[PDB]
């Protein structure tokens, strides 16, 4: 009984891992493992990198 | 020159007044609606991004 509940909790951890999105792009699956840049200034090269691992 | 048949200052004043009236109408619409993007004239990529976030 204890282990059956452990398995259900691990399944929900996996579901949250694969389901989280910004619209249609996945966030916790490994697509941001090497970060993405957002240009936060007016000139080229003035930008910040956002990194999320799986 | 002192001419009667053509008046260029009036033409330029007309164009400035029209530009101002258009801007005011746009602002009035945006305040009445509560939204920044009322058409694709406004922001086209934001329209699609917001359609997906709405879904």
């Amino acid at each position: 009984a204890l282990k059956a509940e452990m398995d259900q909790l691990a399944n929900e951890i996996d579901e949250i891992g694969k389901t989280t999105a910004f619209g249609t792009t996945k966030l916790l699956a490994g697509g941001f493992s090497a970060g993405k840049n957002f240009q936060v200034g007016a000139q080229d090269g003035e930008d910040i990198k956002v990194t999320v691992k799986a | 020159a002192i001419t009667v048949n053509t008046n260029v200052t009036s033409l330029k004043a007309q164009k400035n007044l029209n530009t101002s009236a258009s801007d005011l109408a746009t602002s009035m619409e945006r305040l009445s609606s509560g939204l920044r993007i009322n058409s694709a004239k406004d922001d086209a990529a934001g329209l699609a991004i917001s359609n997906r976030l709405n879904s």
